[PDB]
């Protein structure tokens, strides 16, 4: 609607029997492949995400942002722990960390 | 016939108008049918699986 | 047999344009769309396309919506009964009912 | 005949993701019209010109 993309803000300016916009979008540039998982079984309980996905660089598992790649190790402040590894399609193996 | 061509040079331009209100309505109705589908930027395509 | 209306209207100087997308352009739109839809989510519309499982894209829908991805996690197998019934049923509306 | 547009396909699987490391900021222009001329005819003038 405001641009395409991610709008942040837009400008009016004057135009002879009409208005010009100026929509400023954010647009994600360069993307990489990672393994993702739905879940995290540790000692069978499964861990969830708060806010962001699971990915895997191939030895190591990480919790990040949808929108930008932040990688941070996987804690239980930014997870929360739903029923058992019985019932998830998908769940993987991780030691789930606490502080 | 040519008499009613004759008079209807002496009506004027009535024709002209109604055929540019014609020809800016299909203009108008290409310009829908693109503005509707037209959106995504490549052809994307089902993977096999 | 006798003289129809398209001929009619065609010999009196009334006639119809094609439109200059076919029927084909416009379901190869449609089917650009739709993949781009299953295979990315909403990445596609923002920027470049993002590959993502479809599992994962219905977690994101659903904490949009306002319940946490548990739920789908848990409940995957009668979401997804839900919605081939659901599609069955409006192809057999479709087929039965011309209203 | 013409062309839709690039052919591309999204590599689509079980367990693969893909996630922007960079971004960019784009500014668009969107133009829009909002009035148009205040004309006015002068109807008795116009027909019979005095
Ligand atoms: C993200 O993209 C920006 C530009 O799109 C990158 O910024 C450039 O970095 C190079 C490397 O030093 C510079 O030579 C250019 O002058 C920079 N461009 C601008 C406009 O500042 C940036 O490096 C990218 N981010 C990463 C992590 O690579
Ligand atoms: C890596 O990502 C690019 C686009 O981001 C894609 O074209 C390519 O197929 C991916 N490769 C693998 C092995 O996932
Ligand atoms: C994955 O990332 C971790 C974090 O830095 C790193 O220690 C590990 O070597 C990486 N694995 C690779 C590059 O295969
Ligand atoms: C995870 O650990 C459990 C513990 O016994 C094991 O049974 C299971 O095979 C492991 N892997 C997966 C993918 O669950
Ligand atoms: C994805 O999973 C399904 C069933 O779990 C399997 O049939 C298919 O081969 C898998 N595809 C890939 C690319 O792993």
């Amino acid at each position: 609607f405001c641009g395409k993309g991610y709008h942040l803000m837009s400008f009016p300016q004057s135009a002879p029997h009409g208005v010009v916009f100026l929509h400023v979008t954010y647009v994600p540039a360069q993307e990489k492949n990672f393994t993702t998982a739905p879940a995290i079984c540790h000692d069978g309980k499964a861990h969830f995400p708060r806010e962001g996905v699971f990915v895997s660089n191939g030895t190591h598992w990480f919790v990040t942002q949808r929108n930008f790649y932040e990688p941070q190790i996987i804690t239980t402040d930014n997870t929360f722990v739903s029923g058992n590894c019985d019932v998830v399609i998908g769940i993987v193996n991780n030691t789930v960390y606490d502080p | 016939s040519t008499e009613c061509s004759n008079l209807l040079l002496q009506y004027g331009s009535f024709c002209t108008q109604l055929k540019r209100a014609l020809t800016g309505i299909a203009v108008e109705q290409d310009k829908n049918t693109q503005e509707v589908f037209a959106q995504v930027k490549q052809i994307y395509k089902t993977p096999p699986i | 047999a006798a003289r129809d209306l398209i001929c009619a209207q065609k010999f009196n100087g009334l006639t119809v344009l094609p439109p200059l997308l076919t029927d084909e352009m416009i379901a190869q739109y449609t089917s650009a769309l739709l993949a781009g839809t299953i295979t990315s989510g909403w990445t596609f519309g923002a920027g470049a396309a993002l590959q993502i499982p479809f599992a994962m894209q219905m977690a994101y829908r659903f904490n949009g919506i306002g319940v946490t991805q548990n739920v789908l996690y848990e409940n995957q197998k009668l979401i997804a009964n839900q919605f081939n019934s659901a599609i069955g049923k409006i192809q057999d509306s479709l087929s039965s009912t011309a209203s | 005949t013409m062309s839709l547009g690039a052919e591309n396909s999204v590599a689509y699987s079980n367990n693969s993701i893909a996630i922007p490391t960079n971004f960019t900021i784009s500014v668009t222009t969107e133009i829009l019209p909002v009035s148009m001329t205040k004309t006015s005819v002068d109807c008795t003038m116009y027909i019979c010109g005095d």
